[PDB]
RNA sequence: GGAGGUAUGAAAA
RNA sequence: GCGGGGUGGAGCAGUCAGGUAGCUCGUCGGGCUCAUAACCCGAAGGUCGUAGGUUCAAAUCCUGCCCCCGCAACCA
RNA sequence: GAGCCGUUAGCUCAGUGGAGCAUCUGACUUUUAAUCAGAGGGUCACAGGUUCGAGCCCUGUACGGCUCACCA
RNA sequence: GUGGUGGCGAUAGCGAGAAGGAUACACCUGUUCCCAUGCCGAACACAGAAGUUAAGCUUCUUAGCGCCGAUUGUAGUGAAGGGUUUCCCUUUGUGAGAGUAGGACGUCGCCACG
RNA sequence: UGAGUGUUUGUACCACAUGUACAGGAUAGGUAGGAGCCGAUGAGACCGGAACGCUAGUUUCGGAGGAGGCGCUGGUGGGAUACUACCCUUGUGUUAUGAACCCUCUAACCCGCACCACUAAUCGUGGUGGGAGACAGUGUCAGAUGGGCAGUUUGACUGGGGCGGUCGCCUCCUAAAAGGUAACGGAGGCGCCCAAAGGUUCCCUCAGAAUGGUUGGAAAUCAUUCGAAGAGUGUAAAGGCAGAAGGGAGCUUGACUGCGAGACCUACAAGUCGAGCAGGGACGAAAGUCGGGCUUAGUGAUCCGGUGGUUCCGCAUGGAAGG
RNA sequence: AAGCGACUGUUUAUCAAAAACACAGGUCUCUGCAAAAUCGUAAGAUGAAGUAUAGGGGCUGACGCCUGCCCGGUGCUGGAAGGUUAAGAGGAUGGGUUAGCUUCGGCGAAGCUCAGAAUUGAAGCCCCAGUAAACGGCGGCCGUAACUAUAACGGUCCUAAG
RNA sequence: GGUAGCGGAGAAAUUCCAAACGAACUUGGAGAUAGCUGGUUCUCUCCGAAAUAGCUUUAGGGCUAGCCUCGGAAUUGAGAAUGAUGGAGGUAGAGCACUGUUUGGACUAGGGGCCCAUCUCGGGUUACCGAAUUCAGAUAAACUCCGAAUGCCAUUCAUUUA
RNA sequence: GAAGAGACGGAGCCGCAGCGAAAGCGAGUCUGAAUAGGGCGAAUGAGUAUGUAGUCGUAGACCCGAAACCAUGUGAUCUA
RNA sequence: CCUGAGUACGGCGGAACACGAGAAAUUCCGUCGGAAUCCGCGGGGACCAUCCCGCAAGGCUAAAUACUCCCUAGUGACCGA
RNA sequence: UACAUAGCUGAUUAGAGGUAGACGCAGAGAACUGAAACAUCUUAGUACCUGCAGGAAGAGAAAGAAAAUUCGAUUCCCUGA
């Protein structure tokens, strides 16, 4: 894999800008950059999704797995298997051979010979992802990360965010790849998923791309670090660690930094012996002859005088409730709730909020975490029992699967509100770093992170007392997660959260924890563990 | 940002026309139907 | 029991 | 004419690189003290010199203007 | 020699239709000092002119302080 | 006489006032129709003829405004000269602006209906 | 410029070992052959040791014993069983080794070290020791450093020169009623902008004032009247524009291609205008208008290089390189 | 009696004899000997037929009292991890040609040939520390005393230090 | 006797190196180059400038054009002067119709004082300052409702001329 | 061949066809889709060899004149 | 069987070819690497294929050409102190 | 140092140096100047210095010129230009 003179610009903010990398054959590269420094795009181009507006970016003939950052459901009614099946092509050559056969007996000696080539080849090309793949799928499942049958015949729209991921990774394995491209490959799963997943990439023997937000699971297994820079457009691959990457990267800047200041200060040193000959008499015949002569110094320093690139600007989240929470903020009493045609996910679920409360629904995936928080929004209405709000508490929402976007709509479209003027909305979108007419850019073209934010930006505009967020960490870059985090633990009210990222539920510091598929409303503390494990 | 650029015929792939846009204004490649000279008529020309 | 070494607050009444 | 500056009472950030007006001292009020100082707790104090442009948005960018500071205003 | 700068209460300073300090008087104190309060003290250096009207503008005279001040 | 349509510098205009609709033009009656209002059949478009000269419209009176504007005189100035020569004057030719006498409430055509 | 040692390594043979998904009898690597195969040259079963191991078994070494088993056959599975060939993963070694480093050796090379001979000799050349040593020195190449040294550059205008200002383009006044006309004369602008702020069809007329009217105030929006331009025309000024060039809407891309009679301007290079013809179009019923924008600034010769197109050339010829 | 130079000396032959140079003394620095330094392309020389109490270079200039603060910048010295980095090594890939295949099509082995990425690659530079008798540098604003004045005193900006 | 010029020597002055040393002398490249100054030799005849535009590391140089000279070609004679006619243009002058500058008068919004009464509020005042309007009167290179004399362009025009 | 004229020597040069960058076409050709327009040419013909004169180019190029630069050499009998 | 080896050639750095590295032949020098050999080798202006021409890395070779310090015999729209 | 070589002695052999201020080949090799400045470039491989020469030198018998199909060592002249 190798890229030279790199460009491309969609429309006016560019993304790549003379960038070059060399990648050699089996590195587990990890590919680091904030949301938006164009990660995603860098497969699209390797895929030849996209085409670079100028430059040569190289791939080698080896067959690619790779696993999206956001699941491709072509239709709402696919089955698990189907989409599985999908992964190889098996099936559509054997819907093209089928043709070939029936055009054989149509055409008697015109196209014989074009037929009978295409016959071959799909045969040949049929038997080299040898047929007997229907009995391996199976199978991959139990071994790779023990899905169960049920979900094998279970629509895929229906299953949890962990679970898809589960399921889009096994395709990306079962394809029987050469390179693997893995964008966010544990996006959604929990703790013991990621374990096998780890394990697996540690030992694939071939050359592996990872783009992750998860400093800890590249640690165990990238040996080299690229990084795409979202201020200078540029790509920089170091070898070893994110950490190496790091001090690297932080001294590369700091050294840089030390060069700037030593030219200003030359210049501001011209500049000053300038102005006194510009000011001294004009009798002074030898200074104001002297200071000319600095002066064309001066020029030529101004014009050799490197810029400091601006640092990219951080998040800032201010999130104020309007009114105050109450001692309890939300009840559920004797709730049950079973998807038609499923187990019952709980009974008689009773739990009682206090207010200004930091309330964990813990579990694994595919539990009932996030059945359990759209069940208080009302997007689930309960089998049996109550839900009740006091009218004093006023909710936000953060959906798991970010379905709460216009795709076809802008930024601005989205968070469009009554109660908030054009201008307040630009300055809270500068807030989330979307700057000027990056506003006026389609959702349907932003990254899932930058998608994050906006989801994140219209729950900080609503105002509300008691937050349902449901992994909100999710698709954030990990700068990005520790604001979150810091700015949540201040938060003046309830937070309901479901979070497998360790990091996050920390700085948050939950109060109690609800623990699922067993009911168990408890206080939180480092017994969280004991739960993990149990 | 303005800009200068060409405009190039969709179906001969000549390079006909040169012409200048705003960027910010129009973020997407301009279109036009301008006549290509050596098809000698009227055809698709988009931004390169 | 005994020996040596080990912050500010005026003047006069 | 050449530069440097006009942000709270004073001194200073923030200006480059447009989103949100800050730090220090000081002042007012209440505490502690026999009382003062120190210390502790509250509060106030600027629409960023001014007038127009640019912008969705200007302390920040552009233009002019008014003030204050330093230098210069002539060499054989 | 020339051109500017000024001259306002007892002192130091503001300012075309007075402030501090000082001095008195009160309070507080056994009495004071310090505080706190109140009061008085010229008005614009002197003449002339412009103006409806001059401390403010224009002249002249005094007094002082600034500057600049000749040739190869 | 009215209605179309023009030419000519408003001497054609503006203002004020008077008369008429027989025809014609208009207002005028409606939105079913093609068509339309960034709303409104007000406009545009369409269909029709209940009433009116009220208005527009045409005719007429008026010099109040605007417009046109002679002659005389003067400023200026080409040429030829002079002086006490920043300026001024003389001869010869040309000659305004301003001000005024006065003109002017239009004229020269084609077509349809009377 | 040559010897070894060791270490960490990459390559390549040669030894070995491993192959457990499901089902399947069960530890099934793939392909080819495969009815026969192996064993007194010690088979089966058995005992232990060792390795693997997914814990099920697999592989292997040894102890005894002495002749048997395995395969085809059978069903399973996608794949079938023995054994042979080609090999394929995986992990250990052997060897060839290729590198990097480690020290060590000595014979190259060096000694302004000692002694010996030429020999009168503090040169030199040989000889013997000693020291050093594949280093140094020297050759080629390369990076850095290098006013130690060398060759050079380091504007013009200008009420002398310096300092300050200016250098190209557009507009006005100067400019003396054609045009042109200078000053370090008096004023301002330009180095763009617009995807509509272009074209066309249709339609519309402004600024202010008075009066009345909630928030609402001098001044937001609304209504009548007066109102000939006192507005607007992206952007300086001049000229022009209300028969619009100002403003709104529909459709569009003529902000077209090949040109171009004839003019203006002009030292040249350039610059400006242009009816009209052809091709193929936009708008409009048609007339017709459209080769950008109310007009006049918004720009830079050649050389050199980039990108695209090209029925052009191609150093004997076909290509190619290069043009 | 004052300035300058300690002194005797030296200097612009031919407009300057001096406060200029030199000087003894001081200090820093280089130099372990085929010393450093210098002449020379080299050989060969001086340094020395000397050996750190010696030799070269910089500055200061008898003697007496002293020689303050700053190592941020520039040099020099040290450091060796990192980043950057030439030739050389290395040769993944892409063109040209064409044996041979071809469905105008086009593909295309080997050889030669035109370019060539990864990787390897010292010093230096970046960077860290020291160094001023090394090159050099050594600040502002506001208020405050019971006559007035002034500010011992207090705030505040900046700096490597004021 | 030694040190020789891309050098030597220098108690150091750009000091000396054969009577001139910021780089000795001699010979040669060599007739260096000089957009600079000076000089450039007989006669008569015909004609006879320019000291301007544009560009220029260009300004006392140069190039093209303009002005002079010599030869040639051709013309529906295209040049000059004057007259007649028709034109384009905004100067002198003049004027205030626009835009600036501006004087006085009438009136006054409004502003300033000032009182009563305040709920700054409701008034009554300076002949206080006074917008806008209007009457009268000025002014202009970058003002014009107007507008010459001249000059300029042109005429198959007319006379003279070449 | 007399240091001559002259003879021979037709290789070569200029002219007689231009147009286009070129292939190429040709009184036409180039641009162009064009039998259109336009550019350059033909219609619309004189050149060539030599002499001579004017001017220009390469040469010192009308004559004289630097401070200087570079390369061999000669100078420490003055002076350091 | 023999027909010129550290040669031809290549890399690097220079130089000569009208040709200043340019696409660059051809030729030479320094340094390093480094062939084939008759089914072979070189050139025909990068390079490859075909064709054509030639046979390097050994040597010698007169004439036509360049000049005149000299000696002889002359010549001149060459000088005349 | 044993053989020997090196040294030393003798004989033998052929060199030294000068020119003709010319012509030839080679080593090394400027600057002024031109570019209107200047560094690539030009002056120019010139001037100078040095070595080697001969009456001439140098070159010369194709690993050539070509692509008319051919020519047939080199040198010099005209032309190509
Ligand atoms: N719309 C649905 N239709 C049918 N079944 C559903 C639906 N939604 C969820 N399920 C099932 O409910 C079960 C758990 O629901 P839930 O979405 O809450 O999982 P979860 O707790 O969010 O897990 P995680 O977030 O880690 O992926 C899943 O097995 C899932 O298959
Ligand atoms: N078709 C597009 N049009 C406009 N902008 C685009 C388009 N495609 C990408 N962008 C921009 O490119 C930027 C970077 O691309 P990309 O989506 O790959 O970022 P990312 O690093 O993958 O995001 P994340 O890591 O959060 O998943 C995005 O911010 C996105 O806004
Ligand atoms: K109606
Ligand atoms: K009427
Ligand atoms: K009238
Ligand atoms: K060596
Ligand atoms: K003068
Ligand atoms: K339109
Ligand atoms: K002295
Ligand atoms: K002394
Ligand atoms: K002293
Ligand atoms: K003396
Ligand atoms: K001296
Ligand atoms: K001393
Ligand atoms: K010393
Ligand atoms: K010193
Ligand atoms: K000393
Ligand atoms: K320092
Ligand atoms: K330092
Ligand atoms: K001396
Ligand atoms: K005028
Ligand atoms: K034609
Ligand atoms: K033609
Ligand atoms: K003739
Ligand atoms: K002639
Ligand atoms: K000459
Ligand atoms: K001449
Ligand atoms: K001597
Ligand atoms: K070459
Ligand atoms: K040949
Ligand atoms: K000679
Ligand atoms: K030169
Ligand atoms: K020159
Ligand atoms: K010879
Ligand atoms: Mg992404
Ligand atoms: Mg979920
Ligand atoms: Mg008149
Ligand atoms: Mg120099
Ligand atoms: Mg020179
Ligand atoms: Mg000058
Ligand atoms: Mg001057
Ligand atoms: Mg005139
Ligand atoms: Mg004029
Ligand atoms: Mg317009
Ligand atoms: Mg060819
Ligand atoms: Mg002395
Ligand atoms: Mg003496
Ligand atoms: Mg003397
Ligand atoms: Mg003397
Ligand atoms: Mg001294
Ligand atoms: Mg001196
Ligand atoms: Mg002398
Ligand atoms: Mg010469
Ligand atoms: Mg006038
Ligand atoms: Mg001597
Ligand atoms: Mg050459
Ligand atoms: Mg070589
Ligand atoms: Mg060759
Ligand atoms: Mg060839
Ligand atoms: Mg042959
Ligand atoms: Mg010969
Ligand atoms: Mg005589
Ligand atoms: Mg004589
Ligand atoms: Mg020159
Ligand atoms: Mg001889
Ligand atoms: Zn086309």
């Amino acid at each position: 894999m190798r890229g030279q003179k790199m460009n491309l610009t969609f429309g006016l903010e560019e993304v790549y800008e003379d960038a070059e990398f060399h990648l050699g054959d089996f590195d587990k590269v990890g590919i680091v950059g904030v949301n938006g420094a164009g990660k995603t795009t860098l497969f699209r181009l390797l895929l030849r999704e996209l085409k670079l507006d100028k430059g040569k970016i190289t791939i080698g003939n080896s067959r690619i797995g790779y696993l999206p950052q956001e699941i491709i459901i072509m239709d709402e009614k696919m089955t698990v298997l189907e989409f599985l099946a999908e992964g190889r092509p098996i099936k559509k050559m054997e819907t093209e051979l089928n043709y070939i056969y029936e055009k054989l007996t149509v055409v008697d000696d015109d196209k014989q010979d074009r037929l009978l080539k295409r016959m071959g080849w799909l045969q040949e090309q049929l038997e080299y992802f040898d047929c007997y793949e229907a009995e391996s799928i199976l199978l991959d499942l139990v071994d790779s990360m023990q899905i169960d049958f049920d979900l094998f015949d279970q629509p895929i729209s229906e299953l949890s965010g962990g679970q898809k991921s589960k399921i889009s990774f096994a395709k990306v394995l079962y394809s029987k790849p050469e390179i693997l491209l893995l964008d966010q490959p544990t996006n959604h799963l929990d703790s013991s998923t990621k374990e096998f997943v780890t394990k697996y990439l540690k030992s694939y023997r071939g050359s592996v791309l990872i783009i992750s937000h998860d400093i800890d699971f590249l640690n165990q297994i990238i040996d080299k670090i690229m990084y795409i820079d979202k201020v200078t457009h540029k790509i920089s691959i170091y070898e070893g660690d994110y950490y190496t990457y790091k001090k690297k990267y932080s001294e590369n800047q700091l050294l840089r930094e030390k060069m700037i200041i030593q030219q200003e200060k030359e210049v501001k040193e011209l500049a000053t012996f300038v102005q006194k000959a510009k000011q001294a008499s004009q009798t002074n015949h030898a200074l104001k002859r002297m200071g000319l002569e600095r002066a064309i110094r001066l020029d030529k320093k101004k014009k050799n005088l490197t810029k400091r690139d601006k640092v990219y600007k951080r998040v800032k989240m201010d999130i104020k409730p309007n009114r105050e929470v109450a001692r309890t903020p939300l009840k559920v009493e004797n709730v049950t709730f079973h998807y038609p045609g499923h187990p019952i996910l709980y009974k008689d679920l009773s739990f009682q909020i206090s207010g200004k409360e930091r309330f964990l629904v813990v579990g694994e995936n595919g539990v009932g975490k996030s059945t359990l928080l759209k069940l208080l929004m009302g997007i689930n209405i309960p089998d049996k029992g109550k839900i009740i709000f006091n009218d004093k508490t006023d909710v936000a929402y953060y959906s798991q699967e970010l379905e709460q976007l216009d795709e076809e709509k802008t930024i601005l479209e989205n968070v469009k509100s009554d109660e908030y003027t054009d201008w307040k909305l630009r300055a809270t979108l500068s807030n989330f770093l979307f700057y000027d007419d990056d506003v006026n850019k389609k959702v349907n073209v932003l990254s899932p992170g930058e998608k994050a934010r906006i989801v994140l930006c219209k729950v900080l505009l609503q105002k509300a007392n008691l937050l349902i967020l449901d992994q909100p960490t999710n698709h954030l870059d990990p700068e990005t997660q520790s604001i979150i985090g810091a700015n949540f633990n201040l938060f003046e009210g309830t937070i309901i959260v479901v979070s497998h990222n360790p990091s996050f539920v920390e700085q948050i510091g939950i109060n109690r924890m609800l623990i699922l598929p067993s009911g168990n409303i408890d206080n939180y503390s480092p017994e969280l563990l004991e739960y993990y494990s149990n | 940002m303005r800009v200068n650029i060409t405009l190039e015929c969709t179906s001969c792939k000549e390079r006909n026309y040169l012409t200048n846009k705003n960027k910010r204004n129009n973020p997407d490649r301009l279109e036009k139907q301008k006549y290509c000279p050596r098809e000698r008529k009227v055809t698709l020309h988009r931004e390169t």
